[PDB]
């Protein structure tokens, strides 16, 4: 499963957010590795919107238009156990709950991250 | 057994697992449970990328196919909607078992009841009225066809959501739709 519990990352506009999602695989987990990152924006009322995927050993993005070209997996080796992603040039519209789903049949794990973006760089 | 042999599904929360108009542009959730000679099924389809997020003016129907070999095992190639890496098999927790399906004919549409060349016969169809995005102001029809896109000694399921003709410029998504059919074995 994933190595980190549900957390809240508070960052400032312009900065880059590093969303952690490191996982471990069991011997049982023999199905093809499947990674999906979803988002539930705070502004509109949509939920579980697809952001990026790792399916069939390939990265697939450009699902969430408002987040185009600003999301990439941080690790250069997903299979190694890292599905963490980046969100460059954070904006107020990026606030919401981001979910990381790591699956490898019959195994399945997921983590939720509450990303908050503040206008001026300050959390005091 | 760690899995349920009476249930075959795509897992409850599958990621985009279909490349209908373009690469991985749709999520198809399908669960089939065997209850004697009848399989209780629930299907759901939603667009997540490309034209399936903004229904083209000229489109009137959106459908998916699922072809199975003579042992009731899904074939992951055209015209089967589910891509090859897509999860499909016995249910095990919130995922699927990796064991090969050995009792597939228990989930296949009976070819005596629904003969392969009889796809156009009403009996080989279960047609119902449902609603786009679940919005009761947007009625559409779902037609499930049995063994209509089958090879030989094979089986199939076809889901046809039609009447989209006047719901242009809207995302395509269906509510959880129920259906059932007589089993082969």
């Amino acid at each position: 499963g994933i190595t980190t519990p549900e957390e809240m990352i508070e960052k400032a506009k312009g900065e880059t957010a590093y969303l952690p999602c490191k996982f471990t695989l069991s011997p049982e987990d023999q199905g093809p590795l499947d990674i999906e990152w979803l988002i539930s924006p705070a502004d509109n009322q949509k939920v579980d919107q697809v952001i990026i995927l790792y399916s069939g050993d390939k990265i697939y993005d450009d699902y969430y238009p408002d987040l185009k070209g600003r999301v990439h997996f941080t690790s250069n080796d997903l299979k190694s156990g890292d599905a963490s992603i980046n969100v460059t040039n954070l904006q107020l519209s990026d606030i919401g709950t981001y979910q990381c789903k790591v699956k490898k049949a019959p195994g399945v794990a997921n983590k939720k991250i509450h990303l908050v973006v503040l206008v001026k760089p300050s959390g005091a | 057994t760690p899995y349920d042999p009476l249930t075959l599904w795509t897992t409850p929360d599958p990621p985009p697992n279909c490349s209908l108009i373009q690469e991985l542009d749709a999520k198809l959730t399908l669960c089939l449970t065997k209850n004697g000679s009848i399989v209780n099924g629930i299907v759901s389809l939603v667009g997540v990328k490309g034209n399936l997020l903004n229904i083209q003016s000229t489109t009137t129907t959106v459908g998916v196919h699922l072809v199975f070999d003579e042992q009731g095992r899904l074939i992951t190639s055209t015209p089967t909607a589910l891509v090859p890496q897509a999860y499909w098999g016995y249910r095990q927790g919130q995922s699927v078992s990796t064991n090969t399906v050995t009792n597939g004919l228990g989930f296949m549409p009976n070819v005596s009841a629904y003969p392969r060349p009889n796809a156009s016969e009403a009996k080989s169809q279960m047609v119902s009225l449902t609603y786009l995005q679940g919005d009761t102001s947007k009625p559409i029809t779902m037609k499930v066809a049995f063994n209509g896109i089958t090879s030989l000694n094979g089986y199939s399921l076809t889901f046809m959501w039609s009447g989209l003709s006047n719901y242009i410029n809207q995302p395509f998504s269906t509510p959880s739709c129920s259906f059932s059919y007589i089993t082969q074995e």
